[PDB]
Protein backbone atom coordinates (compact mmCIF):
# COMPACT_ATOMS: atom_id res chain seq x y z
CA UNK A 1 0.00 0.00 0.00
CA UNK A 2 2.64 2.58 0.98
CA UNK A 3 5.77 1.59 -0.95
CA UNK A 4 7.86 4.37 -2.50
CA UNK A 5 10.77 3.65 -4.85
CA UNK A 6 12.27 7.16 -5.14
CA UNK A 7 13.45 7.81 -1.58
CA UNK A 8 17.19 7.90 -2.30
CA UNK A 9 18.90 11.30 -1.96
CA UNK A 10 18.15 13.32 -5.07
CA UNK A 11 15.17 11.05 -5.78
CA UNK A 12 17.18 8.62 -7.90
CA UNK A 13 16.16 5.10 -6.82
CA UNK A 14 15.40 3.38 -3.51
CA UNK A 15 15.35 -0.20 -2.28
CA UNK A 16 11.53 -0.34 -2.18
CA UNK A 17 8.96 -0.95 -4.89
CA UNK A 18 6.11 1.38 -5.80
CA UNK A 19 2.86 0.65 -3.98
CA UNK A 20 -0.75 1.02 -5.04
CA UNK A 21 -0.92 4.59 -3.71
CA UNK A 22 1.62 5.73 -6.34
CA UNK A 23 0.91 3.59 -9.42
CA UNK A 24 -2.64 4.96 -9.44
CA UNK A 25 -2.86 7.92 -11.80
CA UNK A 26 -3.15 11.23 -9.90
CA UNK A 27 -6.14 12.23 -12.04
CA UNK A 28 -8.39 9.57 -10.47
CA UNK A 29 -8.36 11.24 -7.05
CA UNK A 30 -11.46 12.31 -5.09
CA UNK A 31 -10.80 14.43 -2.00
CA UNK A 32 -13.45 14.16 0.72
CA UNK A 33 -12.03 17.12 2.71
CA UNK A 34 -12.22 15.30 6.04
CA UNK A 35 -15.86 14.17 5.84
CA UNK A 36 -17.64 10.82 5.79
CA UNK A 37 -17.99 8.54 2.77
CA UNK A 38 -21.60 8.46 1.58
CA UNK A 39 -23.67 6.65 -1.04
CA UNK A 40 -23.13 9.08 -3.93
CA UNK A 41 -19.34 8.81 -3.67
CA UNK A 42 -19.58 5.16 -4.75
CA UNK A 43 -21.30 6.32 -7.94
CA UNK A 44 -18.63 9.01 -8.32
CA UNK A 45 -15.88 6.39 -8.20
CA UNK A 46 -17.81 4.13 -10.56
CA UNK A 47 -18.02 7.00 -13.05
CA UNK A 48 -14.30 7.76 -12.69
CA UNK A 49 -13.49 4.14 -13.52
CA UNK A 50 -16.12 3.77 -16.26
CA UNK A 51 -15.00 6.81 -18.25
CA UNK A 52 -11.60 5.11 -18.71
CA UNK B 1 16.94 32.26 -47.84
CA UNK B 2 19.51 29.70 -46.74
CA UNK B 3 18.25 26.92 -49.02
CA UNK B 4 16.27 27.01 -52.26
CA UNK B 5 14.78 24.11 -54.22
CA UNK B 6 12.87 24.53 -57.49
CA UNK B 7 10.77 21.49 -58.42
CA UNK B 8 8.66 20.73 -61.49
CA UNK B 9 5.29 19.08 -60.87
CA UNK B 10 3.33 17.04 -63.39
CA UNK B 11 -0.09 17.65 -64.93
CA UNK B 12 -2.03 15.84 -62.20
CA UNK B 13 -0.53 18.03 -59.48
CA UNK B 14 -0.84 21.19 -61.60
CA UNK B 15 -4.63 20.67 -61.75
CA UNK B 16 -5.07 20.80 -57.98
CA UNK B 17 -6.55 23.84 -56.31
CA UNK B 18 -3.48 24.41 -54.13
CA UNK B 19 -1.02 23.87 -57.02
CA UNK B 20 -1.96 26.30 -59.79
CA UNK B 21 1.51 26.64 -61.33
CA UNK B 22 4.00 24.36 -63.06
CA UNK B 23 6.82 25.03 -60.55
CA UNK B 24 6.89 24.74 -56.75
CA UNK B 25 9.56 26.43 -54.62
CA UNK B 26 10.73 25.13 -51.22
CA UNK B 27 12.93 27.30 -49.02
CA UNK B 28 14.31 27.63 -45.50
CA UNK B 29 14.93 31.08 -44.03
CA UNK B 30 16.05 32.71 -40.79
CA UNK B 31 14.11 35.49 -39.05
CA UNK B 32 15.06 37.95 -36.32
CA UNK B 33 13.28 40.48 -34.10
CA UNK B 34 15.17 43.62 -33.09
CA UNK B 35 14.38 46.44 -30.70
CA UNK B 36 13.43 49.69 -32.48
CA UNK B 37 16.34 51.60 -30.91
CA UNK B 38 19.26 49.66 -32.44
CA UNK B 39 20.16 46.23 -33.85
CA UNK B 40 19.74 44.46 -30.49
CA UNK B 41 18.16 41.16 -31.53
CA UNK B 42 15.66 39.50 -29.19
CA UNK B 43 14.87 36.15 -30.82
CA UNK B 44 15.81 34.06 -33.85
CA UNK B 45 13.63 31.55 -35.68
CA UNK B 46 13.72 29.34 -38.77
CA UNK B 47 10.79 29.09 -41.19
CA UNK B 48 10.14 26.41 -43.82
CA UNK B 49 7.72 27.34 -46.60
CA UNK B 50 6.52 26.06 -49.98
CA UNK B 51 4.95 28.34 -52.59
CA UNK B 52 3.56 28.21 -56.13
CA UNK B 53 5.76 30.65 -58.01
CA UNK B 54 5.80 32.49 -61.34
CA UNK B 55 8.71 33.56 -63.53
CA UNK B 56 9.79 37.20 -63.25
CA UNK B 57 13.25 37.35 -64.82
CA UNK B 58 16.57 35.69 -65.52
CA UNK B 59 20.09 35.74 -64.09
CA UNK B 60 23.62 34.52 -64.80
CA UNK B 61 24.91 31.57 -62.76
CA UNK B 62 27.96 29.32 -63.10
CA UNK B 63 27.61 26.03 -64.94
CA UNK B 64 27.81 22.81 -62.91
CA UNK B 65 28.41 19.76 -65.13
CA UNK B 66 27.42 16.19 -64.34
CA UNK B 67 29.60 13.07 -64.70
CA UNK B 68 28.87 12.33 -68.41
CA UNK B 69 29.61 15.99 -69.27
CA UNK B 70 32.59 18.35 -69.12
CA UNK B 71 32.56 22.13 -68.73
CA UNK B 72 34.81 25.02 -69.68
CA UNK B 73 36.78 26.82 -66.93
CA UNK B 74 34.45 29.82 -66.95
CA UNK B 75 31.28 28.61 -68.64
CA UNK B 76 28.01 30.11 -67.37
CA UNK B 77 24.33 29.35 -67.91
CA UNK B 78 21.13 31.38 -67.56
CA UNK B 79 18.35 30.35 -65.17
CA UNK B 80 14.99 32.01 -64.44
CA UNK B 81 14.05 33.77 -61.22
CA UNK B 82 10.79 33.31 -59.35
CA UNK B 83 8.44 35.34 -57.17
CA UNK B 84 5.20 34.70 -55.29
CA UNK B 85 2.11 35.81 -57.25
CA UNK B 86 -1.18 37.15 -55.90
CA UNK B 87 -3.97 35.42 -57.86
CA UNK B 88 -4.08 32.47 -60.25
CA UNK B 89 -6.88 31.44 -62.61
CA UNK B 90 -9.00 28.30 -62.69
CA UNK B 91 -11.84 27.20 -64.98
CA UNK B 92 -15.14 25.98 -63.53
CA UNK B 93 -18.51 25.09 -65.02
CA UNK B 94 -21.11 27.84 -65.22
CA UNK B 95 -24.26 29.08 -66.91
CA UNK B 96 -24.88 31.94 -69.33
CA UNK B 97 -27.41 34.42 -67.88
CA UNK B 98 -28.17 35.81 -71.36
CA UNK B 99 -28.40 32.55 -73.30
CA UNK B 100 -30.47 32.44 -76.48
CA UNK B 101 -30.74 28.70 -77.14
CA UNK B 102 -29.73 25.17 -76.16
CA UNK B 103 -26.22 25.48 -77.64
CA UNK B 104 -24.79 28.33 -75.53
CA UNK B 105 -26.37 27.65 -72.13
CA UNK B 106 -23.49 25.69 -70.58
CA UNK B 107 -20.08 27.40 -70.65
CA UNK B 108 -16.74 27.41 -68.84
CA UNK B 109 -15.91 30.52 -66.83
CA UNK B 110 -12.54 31.72 -65.54
CA UNK B 111 -12.27 32.76 -61.89
CA UNK B 112 -9.21 34.05 -60.05
CA UNK B 113 -8.47 32.69 -56.58
CA UNK B 114 -6.20 33.71 -53.73
CA UNK B 115 -2.82 31.97 -53.46
CA UNK B 116 -1.82 30.40 -50.14
CA UNK B 117 1.41 28.72 -49.01
CA UNK B 118 1.52 24.94 -49.10
CA UNK B 119 3.70 24.69 -45.97
CA UNK B 120 4.36 27.19 -43.18
CA UNK B 121 6.25 26.01 -40.08
CA UNK B 122 8.23 27.91 -37.44
CA UNK B 123 11.14 26.55 -35.40
CA UNK B 124 12.93 28.17 -32.47
CA UNK B 125 16.54 29.35 -32.34
CA UNK B 126 17.62 25.83 -31.35
CA UNK B 127 16.58 22.63 -33.18
CA UNK B 128 17.93 23.82 -36.53
CA UNK B 129 18.42 20.12 -37.26
CA UNK B 130 14.67 19.58 -36.95
CA UNK B 131 13.98 22.39 -39.43
CA UNK B 132 16.57 20.97 -41.84
CA UNK B 133 15.02 17.51 -41.56
CA UNK B 134 11.55 18.94 -42.22
CA UNK B 135 12.83 20.82 -45.28
CA UNK B 136 14.55 17.71 -46.64
CA UNK B 137 11.44 15.59 -46.04
CA UNK B 138 9.21 18.10 -47.84
CA UNK B 139 11.63 18.22 -50.79
CA UNK B 140 11.86 14.42 -50.99
CA UNK B 141 8.08 13.99 -50.75
CA UNK B 142 7.67 16.49 -53.59
CA UNK B 143 10.27 14.51 -55.56
CA UNK B 144 8.21 11.35 -54.97
CA UNK B 145 5.87 12.52 -57.74
CA UNK B 146 2.67 13.31 -55.82
CA UNK B 147 1.21 16.01 -53.57
CA UNK B 148 2.51 17.04 -50.15
CA UNK B 149 0.58 14.76 -47.80
CA UNK B 150 2.37 14.53 -44.43
CA UNK B 151 2.28 17.46 -42.00
CA UNK B 152 2.39 15.71 -38.61
CA UNK B 153 4.64 17.23 -35.94
CA UNK B 154 5.02 15.52 -32.57
CA UNK B 155 5.90 18.72 -30.70
CA UNK B 156 2.60 20.42 -31.63
CA UNK B 157 0.07 17.73 -30.74
CA UNK B 158 -2.34 16.66 -28.02
CA UNK B 159 -1.23 14.13 -25.42
CA UNK B 160 -1.97 10.52 -26.36
CA UNK B 161 -3.64 8.15 -23.93
CA UNK B 162 -5.63 10.90 -22.16
CA UNK B 163 -9.01 9.19 -22.35
CA UNK B 164 -10.86 11.80 -20.27
CA UNK B 165 -10.06 14.43 -22.92
CA UNK B 166 -9.99 12.47 -26.22
CA UNK B 167 -13.56 11.14 -25.80
CA UNK B 168 -15.12 14.37 -27.09
CA UNK B 169 -16.37 14.54 -30.69
CA UNK B 170 -13.94 15.52 -33.44
CA UNK B 171 -15.18 13.80 -36.66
Amino acid sequence: FWGDSKLAPGGQEGLQFDGINKMIDPENTIDLKGNYLEEKHINWGSQLILQN
Amino acid sequence: MLFKYIHDVNAKVEEGRRYLSDVVRVALDKEETTDPDTQEVTSTSYRVTAYPVVQVGEEEVPYIPVHPKTAEPGQKVTVPTYDVPEKLPVLVRGRNPEATGDYDDHIWVTEEVEVRPLVDEVFKEDEFEKARLYYENVAAQLAEGDDIRHYYRKDLDREAGHYSVSRYPSF
